[PDB]
RNA sequence: AGAGCGCAAGGGUAGAAGGGGGCCUGACUGCGAGGCCUGCAAGCCGAGCAGGGGCGAAAGCCGGGCCUAGUGAACCGGUGGU
RNA sequence: UCCCCCGUGCCCAUAGCGGCGUGGAACCACCCGUUCCCAUUCCGAACACGGAAGUGAAACGCGCCAGCGCCGAUGGUACUGGGCGGGCGACCGCCUGGGAGAGUAGGUCGGUGCGGGGG
């Protein structure tokens, strides 16, 4: 399932691995 | 030293290996006749030279006494000998080089062996190097 | 790894040495104890198709035509690098289908 | 260095010895012949020049060969040789060993020490036209402990080595004496 | 330890070994029991 | 899954660009991403295997591939080793199943490690392979909060068709690799 | 003086040369490891003694890095 | 190939005898060609046949362990069966 | 009869290590893919299956190259079946016949059998 990657830098990821609910905190494009 | 513990007799075989050329040093220093020089033999010599040339020239002992002279305690025949009375010797045959001397010229490299030799059993020869390499 | 290779060789004689290439598969009755091969039927050294074991069936009876009309029997067969499997099974397929 | 050189065949080894005659062996990629050679004759010719210069041999065919002496077997026992080799060159490029001289002394033995040349002769892979009779090596700066390596010698023109330039030439060493005695056979 | 195995539904035998401790609690091993052809074994 | 964000930038972005640095003559020389394998060298949780399974599992989550255990060798008496206990996690992956785990790396690991100035670029050893190891792995997309137990961390592994590093300096990178320079 | 003792000698090595008559099975060459192996009708028991599998001629060949091995020809 | 191959050593060995996995238990019964060694006694190696099996697709391989120590005539007794 | 390639034997480095270079028509390798057979302690790296497109880079095939390894005379000797002479011994020498290692000269990046494809 295509996860998605909601970090607080906007920076939206789209990937491949369990549970698109990847709350990410301040990634790369920060 | 390493090794392991005492070692045969043997036999002084001939004069075969037992012979070099000078290989270090002006003068040279070498056995005419087959034997089991000491460690306290050298050592006889090895004081001797450098006690004839405080402040001299450099010395170079080429044999060196890995075998173990056995001896026994003054009794009879159980076992072999715990020996090592002498301590270890060195198998020295015919035209073999011994003592190598250099920075001393020929009074002083010559005085320094010939005595050497008298610390020492067999017979002697000193030498210079003609030329004869390899 | 020739190790299978090797034992092989101590058996007996009329030895198979199977060597398939990518698309290829060749295949040889080796008589060991001089060196000489007799019969060898080859596939893309051939005219045959491209379907691998398809044409690694046919590989098989070919050299059954070819073995009886020079006389033999033995089948020694040689399992190099390969594990038997496919396309060197299939090998074994036709060759003994009879 | 001439020298006269006779030819060998079925004569007995030793029984040439018996004339004062040292057998020997001259060869190359083109020969291959017995021979031998007067030991007098040999023993002045050889001392001067030994394995460096070159010594021409000249047969009863009036023949000047240019040889070099590869090896000499010598007899243990009364330092005296039994054999010789002679290398026969020609003109292309070839191996051999070249003499070596020591100018000035160092800082080590000026100022209390011994001078311990390793070698008396470096390996040089040169032709029969460049026979370099010394190769000087200005051993001045050699402090007590420092030594001068295969890596800085005045090689002529067209004379490249043939052993590793990290091979040394030869070193400088401490002098031992009789203060050392009373520490060496105490501890 | 010193073991001879015996057969089952008869009483055959053979030469063996035992090693008690060692993972050696149960031995049930085939054999070749000469009434017949064939049958399982065991311990003691 | 042969597609994703970060396998084009390989082919679309750094292929190209790789033969502007070097310029080669053939389309198989150009540096090449194709083997990465993971390791989790863990004499800690040696004795009691059960944190061995929370690791591993939770290992999987990262990796996204069924993960194996390597046992040891010789025998460590002075950590208190001998056989085969020991336990190293390793993993390799190759195809698109490093490119999926690669992705949620250099965009959502790195960046979110605790003050990352850059990688180490001294990890080139001199052919075209590098290497870096990390604590807290919990730096990582699906690993949440409330399932970390210990903060057991890990040591990677990659392989290129790079002879020399300096290849290898210009071909991570161009994939969006950090370095401190 | 704990010394004297030795090991009673297995008496080993070759027992049939090349070129002999070998009956049906009996024994050519015991050895330690594997100083020699099999040939041409030439097997071998858990000693590593070689014998042959049939009767004939002894022969000793020598395949440098392969080893040697030991082999018997017959006729029949 | 300086490792490993339970343990001393040695020979040997990766072109496996070493290391992992699967299925299994020929650590078979009944004999034994021919030899090794040997004063005797004893020790040792083993092709192959029959029955009945085991792993293998087959060829094949298996009468314990890479091998060389890990042992005791005979007498007198213990238990089982035919 | 001749050349290239492929499989596979034979000697067991004079075959090897390293260097440069050349081959993609055929053939081999890589490679496309993991539906199938089938496979990984995890992975299509190995094993395995279906197949065109791309390439000679790797792997490999073939040369050139002596720096390493390897091979290595002739001669002499040491040693030595056998025979014999000298000395207190440690030992020494001759005859006869055999005759190494080491090193030198120098050699080598090899040879060939059968089968098959191919001009």
């Amino acid at each position: 399932v295509p996860a998605r990657i909601i970090c607080g830098c906007g920076n939206v990821i789209e990937t491949y691995s369990t549970k698109p609910e990847i709350y990410v905190e301040v990634c790369s494009k920060c | 030293r390493m090794k392991y513990r005492k070692q045969q007799r043997g036999r002084l075989k001939g004069a075969t290996k037992g012979g070099d050329y000078v290989a270090f040093g002006d003068f040279g220093l070498v056995a005419l006749e087959p034997a089991w020089i000491t460690a306290q033999q050298i050592e006889a010599a090895r004081v001797a030279m450098v006690r004839h040339f405080r402040r001299g020239g450099k010395i170079f002992i080429r044999i060196f006494p890995d075998k173990p002279y056995t001896k026994k305690p003054l009794e009879v025949r159980m076992g072999k000998g715990k020996g090592n009375v002498e301590g270890y010797v060195a198998v020295v045959k015919p035209g073999r080089v011994m003592f190598e001397v250099a920075g001393v010229t020929e009074e002083q490299a010559m005085e320094a062996l010939r005595i050497a030799g008298h610390k020492l059993p067999i017979k002697t020869k000193i030498v210079r190097r003609d030329a004869y390499d390899e | 790894k020739f190790r299978v290779r090797n034992r092989i060789k101590r058996t007996g004689r009329l030895r198979l040495s199977v060597f398939r290439s990518l698309k290829h598969i060749y295949a040889q009755i080796i008589d060991d104890e001089k060196g000489v091969t007799l019969v060898s039927a080859s596939s893309l050294a051939l005219k045959l198709k491209g379907n691998k074991t398809e044409v690694a069936r046919q590989v098989g009876r070919a050299l059954a035509e070819k073995a009886l009309a020079l006389g033999i029997k033995q089948v020694a067969f040689d399992r190099g690098p390969y594990k038997y499997h496919g396309r060197v099974k299939a090998l074994a397929e036709g060759a003994r289908e009879g | 260095y001439r020298l006269k050189a006779y030819y060998r065949e079925g004569e007995k080894p030793s029984a040439l010895r018996r004339a004062g005659k040292l057998p020997g062996v001259m060869y190359n990629r083109h020969l291959n012949r017995k021979v031998y050679v007067d030991l007098v004759e040999f023993d002045k010719v050889f001392r001067q020049a030994s394995i460096h210069h070159v010594i021409v041999l000249e047969l009863p065919d009036g023949q000047s060969l240019p040889t070099l002496v590869r090896q000499v077997n010598l007899d243990k026992r009364r330092r005296r040789p039994e054999h010789v080799d002679f290398f026969v060159l020609s003109d292309e490029p070839v191996e051999m060993y070249v003499p070596l001289r020591f100018v000035g002394t160092p800082a080590g033995v000026r100022a209390g020490g011994v001078l311990q040349e390793i070698h008396r002769d470096i390996l040089v892979k040169v032709s029969p036209r460049n026979i370099p009779e010394f190769i000087e090596v200005d051993v001045s700066g050699l402090e007590i402990g420092d030594s001068l390596h295969a890596s800085d010698l005045k090689l002529p023109p067209g004379v490249e080595l043939a052993v590793s330039p990290e091979e040394t030439i030869a070193a400088v060493v401490p002098p031992e004496d009789v203060e050392k005695l009373a520490e060496e056979a105490a501890a | 330890l010193l073991l001879e195995c015996t057969e089952c539904k008869r009483r055959n035998y053979a030469t063996e070994k035992n090693k008690r401790n060692t993972p050696n609690k149960l031995e049930l091993r085939k054999y070749c029991p000469w009434c017949r052809k064939h049958t399982v074994h065991r311990e003691v | 899954p042969l597609d994703l964000a970060l396998k084009r930038k390989y082919y679309e972005e750094v292929r190209p660009e790789l033969i502007r640095r070097f310029g080669y003559q053939n389309v198989w020389e150009v540096p090449r991403l194709e083997k990465v394998v993971i390791n989790q060298g863990l004499g800690e949780a040696k004795e009691d295997a059960r944190i061995l399974e929370k690791a591993a599992q939770e290992l999987a989550l990262i990796t996204g591939q069924k993960p194996a255990v390597t046992r040891a060798k010789k025998s460590i008496s002075n950590f208190k080793l001998r056989k085969g206990m020991p336990i190293g996690l390793r993993v390799t992956l190759r195809r698109d199943r490093m490119w999926i785990f690669l992705e949620k790396l250099l965009n959502v690991a790195l960046p979110r490690i605790r003050d990352f100035r850059g990688l180490n670029p001294n990890s080139f050893d001199g052919r075209g392979n590098y290497n870096l190891g990390l604590r807290e792995q919990l730096i990582f997309p699906e690993i949440t909060y409330d399932m970390v137990d210990a903060l057991r961390g890990m040591d990677i592994a990659v392989v290129t068709t790079a002879e020399t590093d300096e290849e290898a300096r210009a071909l991570l990178e161009l994939l969006g690799f950090p370095f401190r320079k | 003086t704990k010394n004297g003792r030795d090991s009673q000698a297995k008496r080993l090595g070759v027992k049939r040369y090349e070129g002999q008559v070998v009956r049906a099975g009996n024994i050519l060459v015991r050895q330690r490891g594997t100083r020699f192996k099999p040939g041409k009708n030439v097997g071998m028991g858990r000693d590593f003694t070689l014998f042959a599998l049939v009767d004939g001629v002894v022969e000793f060949q020598d395949r440098g890095r392969l080893g040697r091995y030991v082999h018997v020809r017959p006729l029949a």
